[PDB]
RNA sequence: UGUAUGGCAAGUCUAACCGGAGUAUCCGGGGAGGCACAGGGAAACCGACAUGGCCGCAGGGCUUGCCCGAGGGCCGCCGU
RNA sequence: UAUGCCAGCUGGUGGAUUGCUCGGCUCAGGCGCUGAUGAAGGACGUGCCAAGCUGCGAUAAGCUGUGGGGAGCCGCACGGAGGCGAAGAACCACAGAUUUCCGAAUGAGAAUCUCUAACAAUUGCUUCGCGCAAUGAGGAACCCCGAGAACUGAAACAUCUCAGUAUCGGGAGGAACAGAAAACGCAACGUGAUGUCGUUAGUAACCGCGAGUGAACGCGAUACAGCCCAAACCGAAGCCCUCACGGGCAAUGUGGUGUCAGGGCUACCUCUCAUCAGCCGACCGUCUUCACGAAGUCUCUUGGAAUAGAGCGUGAUACAGGGUGACAACCCCGUACUGAAGACCAGUACGCUGUGCGGUAGUGCCAGAGUAGCGGGGGUUGGAUAUCCCUCGCGAAUAACGCAGGCAUCGACUGCGAAGGCUAAACACAACCUGAGACCGAUAGUGAACAAGUAGUGUGAACGAACGCUGCAAAGUACCCUCAGAAGGGAGGCGAAAUAGAGCAUGAAAUCAGUUGGCGAUCGAGCGACAGGGCAUACAAGGUCCCUUGACGAAUGA
């Protein structure tokens, strides 16, 4: 197919072919995969003190006493799972390995998927996305990359009718849940997905939800954020291209 | 939902009586323990068998079969085409850490090919030969006698 | 159950033509590609040629691999083709998806099963 | 960092010369103008105008400024104790806006006047 | 060692590690090596059915019992 | 109806639950030695009032200088009194001063004190005098050299295993150790110091050939770097202390040459840019600290409070995080961008000074002995005949010689020069700095969010808890009554709330007081399930139910 080109008026200049990769059948499942796999790899590995619980000499009386043959110190149960202060059962274990594997290709295919999946006006929609257009993705000139202002980019985006997913991003939601003890207070909707080609749009960056990249490396979580295929994105005329062999 | 998850509430989490799952008595002893013994069945009989011969003064072949020279013929343009003169030296995968190359007979050959290999089976001499070839042994294959 | 969504489709449309159109084989590969994957058919271009006849078409209810030698001019339909396959297969004859299959062919007609 | 607890922790750990920024006010319009910042360390000699609490719209003196706290008086914003005595309700500073300086030392004024430095 | 699902397929996977970067994620690179592609024999050493026959399920064909019959079953035959 | 049973209501008790996090736990990056110039640790002091912690040391929560910083300050700690600061205090960085006693503890001795100048003790140098010096002890683990179990496994058990593990003795460093082949032995016309990582591989090897134990060469990576003696031939041409004078060392050899691309010597060609010694001395990068830093605190409504809802508006290379009377890019700190300093990389790289590489011919001049090697006895190892080491005994050659290539001997072939020495980088750990988190959230997570190694236990080694939350603001309850009363009670005042009034957010269950409904002093015990009656019932969140008759009408059935 083709896709329409765009300057920084907003205004249609001229067209190019829209790369085979966009031919790419959308494939969720594979495309989910993926991104378990890059979410699970940034994972810290964690647990408890290994010795927790077992710096006593706690013993126990036996048989004689009246009571369970439980071990203790002072007259205080200690060491066993059962016991208050005692140790953990089958904790969280530091020498596990939280990582998960992905065959290349397989990635490799997400990827392509995942590509594809931002050809499909109607798939973008269903992801959740807010935008008054039928083309998508939305193909513009190259000389996106030079642009400097955060709200520069505004007014494109506004005469692109694809401003709307900025409002809709533009809503912090105050997670239910200790994740805030832990610095994880805040989330919210994933927006628009700036791909340039030689440094990801400054720019564009600080807008609500906005997620910047390069051809050369955007990734499935790029392209399908939570493993959502459809992400509503924004080529550069040369990332479109270099996007092509992926 | 797993069978693990199941287990709450089954006090046993099928062990059976409670008095099962114990110790190493539950498994006979620990690891192999009692192959000879109350073990024994499904188990490779005791003792000693054979010798081996320093690796240092054993040769590792590389081997091939007709079959698969012959089904890749055509594709296999980057080889001389004759009257196909093909070197199985150039063919085989491994050819470097191994000591020769060897071409076996296995399967057809539908074409008239002139092999050069370090050595052949008899088989493949008959095969290449039948359907109108030639086998040219190599220098190095110049050691049988 | 399955988790490809595009073998879950095609299996929908298997079932489809067997039940509309005259077709009984495409109920059959459809079973059959229910059943686990490792009972899947993995047919290399040996097995087509040995056993296959020109204007009939070579079902697999599986995937064709690229072993052996193809000299016939037989359509082959399967579910995916590897790369060496479908390239052998084209230029003797035909390589085509099992989605294409059930639209040329809905009846199921003068078609034979390899696995 | 970005975790709550070391930042909240900094914040009251914080060395007597570095909570001087943890009493710091907007500026009127007028003075953001004339000095080119936007806000300033509240200063016992300011006069302020409170923009939030129940004493929202009044303007007094800063009577004090507490560092250990980070708290200010300011006059008039006072409760009644049950004696009847009249003591400060104490305010913190982001809900509080400069209305009039007190630059009778040299080194705040010039401090102020600069560009490379604010205060 | 099984099983279910998924990629690739006569191949398949990279390990350490290297470059990039949005810098523990991720994008590219890295096939060393592993397993599979031939076995048998302690060893020396030698080295195999891309099919020859008959049954026959599914499915296909036909003029509706008769043909073609993958897989499967019973044999031949081949390597050691 | 008493004693009493069941359920609930009001108020307790209790501290669950929910919410909150000054603490933990784990990962990652950086960094990394201290001490006789008396450390680390401990004791005892030190404040206006001062018990604990923190700091400090008779100059005692501190003194001085420089830079930063700034109108406040006098630690945790929210009192009183008093004081300090524009003579620029507090606070911060760097540097300096002071720094009791015990402590390696060193003049002798001692449970932190005493007795009459002290490197105690062991060493090196030596002006032979403690004159100049060294050692000692500490440190989370990591590291190197020694000593070295058992429980356990083998379903017993002895070889074997657990395991060179635990634990012990000695010792160094920021890292250790190793390291420029008498190597390897994909046997080669091949590789080329050493660690380490991946792999080779649970392979070879071991083993009551049981259970089990278990490499290497090579390859792909990381980082890369090669040199110095002894001797030959020279023979005082030398070195150390001292400002000098002068002294000490040194023919039992200081110093020159030389170090397997062997060397030396005699005779030549040529050239040096190798090496070694020394001078200079970073960039970049990384960790950390710091400066600067955009844009609303507008309207209405609710509220004790607006960060809420509605309306209008703004920045963004900044929509990380936090604070602020409720959900905040735009109120405050910060955050992006740019910039600055220190530390590490590193006295390294580069550059430089001096030195001088190398090659031919001749010369049996030189080249590390209880060694190489063999035998007895042990241990150890995968090491099997073929590992490494200890011990007893025996014991060689001299480069024309010798050692190795996984049994011994001899020959051939290939490799390599032991019995002297040094050596950066890449790798371990986590005390310390910083950062991070699908970790825990106060019976959890550390033993320890609090007085935490606290209180307390034991002669001692050693053992060892529990305790988080008023409120937006102390506005932390004036006055009055009562009382033996600074108690408590009553009334009252504050606040949105005192049922927020001090282990003071919420406030479960067990359970207690009072009370409501039902039952109750002639009656029987798994406490109930299911049916059916009594009595009881504010609203809300359920709205059905009863009787006459009629319609339908299974099995059954007058
Ligand atoms: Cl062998
Ligand atoms: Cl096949
Ligand atoms: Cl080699
Ligand atoms: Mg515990
Ligand atoms: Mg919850
Ligand atoms: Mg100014
Ligand atoms: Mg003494
Ligand atoms: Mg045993
Ligand atoms: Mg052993
Ligand atoms: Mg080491
Ligand atoms: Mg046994
Ligand atoms: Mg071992
Ligand atoms: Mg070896
Ligand atoms: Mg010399
Ligand atoms: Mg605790
Ligand atoms: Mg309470
Ligand atoms: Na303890
Ligand atoms: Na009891
Ligand atoms: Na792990
Ligand atoms: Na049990
Ligand atoms: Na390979
Ligand atoms: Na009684
Ligand atoms: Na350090
Ligand atoms: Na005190
Ligand atoms: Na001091
Ligand atoms: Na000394
Ligand atoms: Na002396
Ligand atoms: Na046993
Ligand atoms: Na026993
Ligand atoms: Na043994
Ligand atoms: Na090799
Ligand atoms: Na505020
Ligand atoms: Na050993
Ligand atoms: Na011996
Ligand atoms: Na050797
Ligand atoms: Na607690
Ligand atoms: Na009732
Ligand atoms: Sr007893
Ligand atoms: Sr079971
Ligand atoms: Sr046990
Ligand atoms: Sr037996
Ligand atoms: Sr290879
Ligand atoms: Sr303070
Ligand atoms: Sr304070
Ligand atoms: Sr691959
Ligand atoms: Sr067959
Ligand atoms: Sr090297
Ligand atoms: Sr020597
Ligand atoms: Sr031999
Ligand atoms: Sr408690
Ligand atoms: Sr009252
Ligand atoms: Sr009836």
């Amino acid at each position: 197919m083709q896709a329409t080109i765009y300057d920084l008026d907003g205004n249609t200049d001229g067209e190019v072919d829209l790369p085979d990769v966009f031919e790419t059948p959308v494939r969720s499942d594979l495309i989910g995969k993926a991104v378990r796999a890059a979410q699970a790899n940034r994972k810290q590995d964690y647990g408890s003190d290994e010795y927790a619980g077992l710096r006593t000499p706690a013993e126990s009386f036996g048989s004689g006493r009246g009571q369970a043959h439980v071990p203790k110190q002072d007259g205080r149960a200690r060491r066993v799972p059962q016991a208050v202060k005692g140790r953990s059962a089958h904790p969280p274990k530091t020498e596990k390995d939280r990582s998960l594997d992905l065959n290349d290709k397989e990635r490799q295919l997400a990827v392509r998927s995942a590509l594809a999946a931002t050809a499909d006006a109607d798939l973008v929609a269903d992801r959740g996305h807010e935008f008054d257009r039928d083309e998508v993705p939305v193909v513009v000139s190259d000389d996106f990359e030079d642009l400097v202002k955060t709200q520069e980019v505004v007014s494109l985006l506004e005469a692109l009718d694809v401003h709307a997913d900025i409002d809709r991003a533009d809503e912090t939601k105050i997670k239910a849940g200790q994740g805030s003890a832990r610095g994880r207070k805040y989330r919210r909707p994933a927006s628009i997905l700036f791909v340039t080609s030689d440094e990801p749009s400054t720019a564009a960056r600080n807008l609500a939800g906005a997620d910047v990249a390069t051809a050369s490396e955007v990734n499935t979580e790029d392209l399908a954020p939570g493993g959502a295929p459809g992400r509503l994105t924004v080529f550069t005329e040369s990332a479109l291209a270099e996007v092509a062999e992926r | 939902t797993s069978k693990k998850k199941r287990q709450r509430g089954s006090r046993t989490h099928g062990g059976g009586s409670h008095k099962n799952r114990r110790g190493a008595g539950h498994r006979g002893g620990r690891g192999d323990a009692g192959r000879d013994k109350h073990e024994f069945h499904n188990h490779e009989p005791l003792g000693k068998s054979g010798f081996k011969r320093p690796q240092k003064v054993q040769e590792e072949a590389a081997t091939i079969d007709v079959r698969e020279i012959d089904e890749n013929v055509t594709l296999l343009a980057a080889d001389d085409v004759a009257e196909f003169r093909v070197d199985v030296r150039d063919v085989v995968e491994e050819a470097d850490d191994a000591d020769y190359v060897k071409v076996l007979g296995a399967g057809q050959v539908r074409h008239e090919l002139t092999l050069i290999a370090d050595d052949f089976s008899e088989g493949a001499r008959e095969k290449v030969e039948g359907a109108g070839g030639s086998v040219e042994l190599t220098d190095l294959g110049e050691e049988r006698q | 159950s399955k988790t490809n969504p595009r073998l879950s489709s095609l299996i929908a449309d298997l079932k489809s033509a067997a039940r509309s159109s005259g077709g009984a084989v495409w109920g059959d590969v459809a079973e059959r590609l229910e059943k686990p994957r490792r009972t899947h058919a993995e047919v290399n271009l040996g097995r087509i040629e040995r056993y296959a006849q020109e204007d009939e078409t070579v079902v697999v209810p599986g995937k064709v691999l690229g072993s052996g030698v193809l000299q016939k001019d037989v359509t082959v339909a399967a579910v995916d083709f590897s790369g060496t396959a479908e390239t052998k297969i084209d230029q003797v004859g035909e390589a085509v998806s099992l989605e294409q299959a059930i639209e040329n062919n809905p009846e199921g007609s003068h078609v034979r099963v390899i696995r | 960092s970005k975790q709550p607890d070391k930042q909240r922790k900094s914040q009251r750990r914080a060395p007597l010369h570095e909570r001087h920024k943890q009493v710091r006010a907007t500026l009127s319009a007028d003075l953001r103008e004339e000095y080119g910042q936007r806000n300033v360390r509240v200063n016992a000699g300011d006069t302020v105008e409170v923009l939030r609490g129940d004493f929202a719209g009044e303007e007094g003196e800063v009577i004090n400024v507490d560092l250990d706290k980070a708290v200010i008086h300011v006059e008039d914003v006072t409760l009644e104790k049950t004696d009847g005595e009249e003591v400060p309700r104490p305010l913190d500073t982001s809900n509080v806006r400069v209305t009039d300086l007190d630059l009778e030392d040299e080194k705040r004024e010039a401090r102020l006047e600069s560009e490379d430095d604010s205060a």
